């Protein structure tokens, strides 16, 4: 009864959401942008080659002076690489040798890293003894950590496998808030150009964007079909493309509060691991899983160019803060830049 | 000047294939830098080891027709003696390593299995020196000596040292095989018992990497142990043209047929 | 069955909360994004082919 | 938004038979493979049967392997599943589950508490 | 420049070199040691055989490393983590073996088959095409009683028990009843029928009947894991 009457009340409440969406769409963004020009045929070609990973890279997550990166692998290792010279700048350790996900702070301090172990471990990288030393540990979730972002140098976001997402506090060491809500594990989260709103995406074929001070959800986007696995804003932060498993990339528009459009080709049934923009977003560069990248017009909906130099599924791809060049690494144990 | 005449001139184009065969098999082990296993290695040794067998035989051929020098010669005859020996020796490494990789399975991926690589190749390739260098040293048959061999110069009292090497290598092949074949045949047995119904293409390739060398070298020794100073030509070519195609039949073996080295040469050949 | 009813009337307020957002149209939003991309087409090093004295990695 | 809604349980005498209806909205049907998973009274959820795209394989628990029957159309977005020969060990909560990816044999955590992609499913009681 | 640049270059060549120094002795310890998940239900018995293990020699995943005739060998055992897999699975599809660990006597409504797409899920999982698993068929002993008592029927959850015979490569224990050695075999063919479906000769699957009290544990995984590795050299060598 009661049950059945709260089922019924947020049906037609989603039937009003329906209806109010449906009264917005006046024009596909197509038929808009049918009227400028095509971007033509985009090369990307292979400039540096790392090596020295022994199992499977996860995650990459370039710096703020888009010189180094960090790159996480099962062998237990987090190698922060230089990619302008090829040359490895620091190599730490792990208690747990599962690493899932990693992070670069916005001030080159620190770095974060976490996995199966439900522990989330920020190093420090400006020890006084020079040695890189596991300098704090957060053991609050109930589920593997799948990303991690950092805020600034006091705060962090982590995504877990709990179904729910949490802003923790470095120095005092608990959470300082929850973020609840998701029915699925929060694959991914992205933060936006001015760290105020972050969206997560679930397996729940969902995201959700949240407010860091108020701690609640804000807006929820569907229109997904499978597992949300990646997810990045716009460069100007009122749009946000969403990569699944069912081999579909859509781009939401925050502002509009539903899709804008969908890219896809009949020639791709393999899911998508990892998406991200240009600096100036016409571009949509996205990891899949057929050991290939395609680049897509963002405005056009058209396959601009293909990126083939990995041999095993292409696990992260990151596309640095200045859009100099773009970084892919795969299970193969290598990280590859293309520009 | 010597008039070069039928056989001669096919051996190279034989030898030229090789020139290429072995070649890019020398190259995408050197080119692509994922392939520096130990066994890779072992295959890199036999691979140059046939290269330098094939560019041995052209250079030959264009001494003793282009030039007709006899110390070019006979250095490079030298060169051809000590390349055939690397390559049954890297032949015997290869088989020992696998027998040892079987054997030894959970300890092979250490370090005394690097350690262990660098002997056998230092031994291969120290008894492709000297034996190659033997004849040229001291033992010569341009002098009077003793009976010569059935291949000028190369001094049958070497050949008997080859032939019997060869025959030694021989059955230390076939006894490795075997244990390697016992292996084989557990694991066969066993993935047969799975499933409910109750091996050809482990034979099979057995077949082949034995058969070939037999058939392929085993004429050239039997004629060197056998043959006289006084032989006919035709005898040391056809004795001698399997020798080159062992060339061509090594590397298909080994390298092209390697799944990682066939998605490199897909890459490669297509220009992707 | 008394936890999913709360979990229901967080839910219903969730929803409840979402429904009463303003929705600009989305050809001023298309309009936006193009105007972005337009603006910045000359500031993007994937999009226009950089010259080999810009690219570092060369 | 992907919706799976449920229609077709009931309250069955022991023998009968019923006909529960899985309609699914959002995505492509002829892309994924389907499952019925049922939750018993106080016990866990143990999965019933499985569907898949072109309707080739077709997989049965113990418990109802020759007494149930799963079909499905690709026209209408349907998914059928004809229970025959009821009893009572049968009276559970029965829900319609899809795989999380298409175009993939596998199929995990369609049994999982927390599944998202699952409808709210419908009563089937088996009484005298 | 040469002021600056050069020296910071130098320094950075070296710190490089250090750090391909200590990697080189990082992945000999890596690859000479063996990564093994385990992996089975609440009530599959795998606490058992890990404390069994860890005698002779929240946090989220538990590493036990133990040696059997000087090789290495680390167990992961998996807790603390929801029972939605499809995620994490993806992380050991480079271990040498997957120790599948199932409740036989355990056949909610059927543990039995609930862990039968356990096993038959990560066998055609994309990402673990290439890993073996070892199937181990805990609780022999409250298995043989049950049946003896006749209470249970496999039949009532398996409909295809009754037309099932006893293999002629079977070697019961002496002693066993005739009717537990038939049952106990039935389990084996049900993930066995799995085991051999699809994969094409990449990865096989190793069962073997344990006690939760047996000592010989380490020896199976020994001889386990020296075929494991065994035969994936021998699909190099297109041996088989």
């Amino acid at each position: 009864s009661e049950l059945d009457q709260l089922r019924q009340e947020a049906e037609q409440l989603k039937n009003q959401i329906r209806d109010a969406r449906k009264a917005c769409a006046d024009a596909t963004l197509s038929q808009i942008t049918n009227n400028i020009d095509p971007v033509g045929r985009i090369q990307m070609r292979t400039r540096r080659t790392l090596r020295g990973h022994l199992a499977k890279i996860y995650a990459m997550h370039w710096g703020t002076d888009s010189r180094l990166l960090v790159s996480a692998s099962q062998d237990g290792k987090l190698i922060i690489w230089d990619s302008y010279t090829t040359n490895k700048v620091h190599a730490i350790p792990l208690r747990s040798s599962w690493v899932m996900t990693c992070a670069y702070a916005p001030s080159g301090n620190y770095v974060a890293c976490g996995g199966l172990d439900n522990i989330c471990s920020i190093y420090n990288l400006k020890t006084r003894e020079g040695n890189v030393r596991v300098s704090r540990e957060l053991a609050g979730h109930t589920g593997y950590l799948s990303c991690c972002r950092f805020l600034d140098d006091n705060q962090i976001v982590t995504s877990s496998g709990d179904t729910t997402c949490a802003l923790w506090d470095i120095e005092t060491g608990q959470q300082t808030t929850t973020f609840t809500g998701h029915t699925g594990d929060v694959m991914s989260l992205s933060l936006a150009p001015d760290t105020r709103l972050f969206v997560s995406g679930a397996c729940d074929a969902s995201a959700k964007l949240w407010d860091v001070r108020e701690g609640m959800c804000r807006q929820t986007f569907t229109g997904h079909e499978s597992d949300i696995n990646a997810i990045c804003f716009f460069p100007n932060g009122n749009a946000f493309a969403t990569g699944s498993d069912d081999a579909t990339c859509r781009l939401f528009d925050l502002r509009a509060d539903q899709e804008l459009m969908t890219y896809s080709h009949d020639n791709i049934i393999c899911g998508i691991t990892s998406v991200s923009f240009s600096k100036s977003g016409r571009l949509l560069l996205a990891g899949y899983d057929d050991f290939n990248c395609n680049v897509w017009d963002a405005l056009k909906a058209d396959r601009a160019g293909v990126l083939a130099g990995h041999d095993n599924r292409v696990s992260c791809l990151g596309v640095t803060d200045d859009g100099m060049a773009v970084a892919t690494g795969s299970w193969d144990s290598f990280l590859k830049i293309w520009n | 000047l010597p008039s070069p005449k039928a056989w001669d001139v096919v051996l190279c184009i034989s030898g030229t294939l090789v020139s290429c065969e072995n070649a890019l098999v020398v190259a995408i082990i050197v080119g692509t830098p994922a392939f520096r296993a130990p066994m890779f290695l072992l295959v890199g040794s036999l691979a140059v080891a046939d290269l330098l067998a094939g560019l041995g035989l052209v250079l030959h051929f264009a001494a003793v027709f282009c030039i007709g020098s006899a110390e070019m010669s006979l250095v490079l005859v030298g060169v051809l003696a000590m390349a055939f020996t690397a390559s049954i020796g890297s032949l015997l490494a290869i088989t020992v390593d696998r027998y040892l990789s079987l054997y030894n399975a959970l300890t092979y991926y250490s370090e005394t299995t690097v350690t262990r690589t660098y002997v056998m190749l230092a031994l291969v390739w120290g008894g492709a020196l000297g034996l190659g260098l033997l004849p040229v040293l001291a033992w010569n048959c341009l002098d009077g000596l003793t009976t010569c061999g059935v291949v000028y110069p190369l001094s049958k009292n070497h050949l008997v040292v080859l032939a019997i090497a060869f025959f030694m290598v021989f059955g230390i092949m076939l006894q490795l095989y075997a244990q390697i074949c016992r292996i084989v045949c557990r694991h066969a047995q066993q993935i047969a018992l799975q499933r409910h119904l109750l091996t050809r293409k482990g034979i099979a390739t057995l077949a082949v990497v034995l058969g070939a060398f037999a058939a392929c070298w085993l004429p050239f020794t039997v004629y060197c142990l056998l043959g006289d100073a006084h032989s006919p030509p035709l005898y040391t070519y056809l004795t001698l043209l399997p020798a080159t195609y062992n060339s061509m039949i090594n590397p298909i073996i080994y390298a092209f047929r390697n799944q990682d080295v066939q998605k490199v040469l897909w890459a490669v050949c297509c220009c992707c | 069955n008394t936890a999913s009813i709360a979990q229901a009337r967080k839910l219903v307020e969730q929803l409840k909360m979402e429904a009463n957002i303003d929705r600009i149209k989305v050809s001023k939003a298309a309009a936006d994004l193009m105007a972005y991309c337009e603006a910045h087409a000359k500031e993007d090093p994937l999009l226009t082919p950089v010259p080999a004295s810009e690219n570092p990695f060369r | 938004q992907v919706q799976l809604q449920e229609s077709g349980g009931g309250l069955v005498q022991p023998g009968g038979s019923l006909r529960l209806s899985c309609a699914a909205s959002g995505f492509t049907f002829s892309n994924y493979k389907m499952n019925w998973v049922r939750q018993a009274p106080g016990k866990g959820l143990e999965w019933v049967s499985d569907i898949s795209q072109s309707g080739a394989s077709i997989s049965y628990t113990g418990s109802v392997k020759g007494r149930f029957t799963i079909s499905r159309d690709n026209a209408k977005n349907t998914l059928y599943l004809q229970m025959n020969s009821l009893k009572p060990e049968d009276t559970a909560v029965y829900y319609c589950a899809r795989c999380p990816a298409p175009f993939t044999r596998d199929c995990f955590d369609v049994t999982s508490t927390t599944y998202a992609y699952r409808g709210q499913g419908t009563q089937v009681t088996v009484s005298s | 420049k040469t002021e600056d640049q050069r020296n910071e270059e130098k320094a950075q060549r070296e710190a490089n070199k250090k750090i391909e120094k200590q990697l080189q002795k990082d992945k000999q310890v890596y690859r000479a040691t063996h990564r093994l998940l385990l992996l089975g239900a609440g009530e599959s018995g795998k606490n058992t055989i890990v404390k069994q293990m860890r005698i002779l020699h929240t946090s989220g995943i538990f590493e036990t490393k133990f040696q059997v005739d000087k090789v290495n060998f680390h167990m992961f055992d998996v807790g603390a983590q929801r029972d939605e897999r499809r995620k994490w699975i993806q992380c050991f599809n480079d271990v040498t073996a997957i120790i599948f660990v199932v409740a036989s006597s355990s056949y909610q409504t059927n543990r039995l088959q609930a862990a039968l797409k356990l096993f038959d899920s990560i066998w055609n999982n994309k990402w673990l095409r290439d890993t073996s698993v070892i199937l181990f068929l805990n609780k022999q002993d409250l298995l043989a009683e049950k049946v003896l008592a006749g209470k249970s029927k496999i039949e009532d959850y398996f409909p295809e028990f009754a037309r099932y015979t006893t293999p002629e490569d079977a070697t019961p224990e002496p002693g066993e009843d005739p009717r537990v050695t038939r049952a106990k075999y039935f389990i084996r063919d049900e993930f066995l029928r799995i085991s051999t479906a699809s994969g094409d000769g990449r990865h096989y699957c190793y069962p073997h009947f344990t006690c939760a009290v047996d000592t010989e544990n380490i020896r199976r995984v020994f001889n386990d894991c020296r075929d494991i590795i065994q035969r994936m050299h021998l699909r190099q060598y297109e041996l088989l």
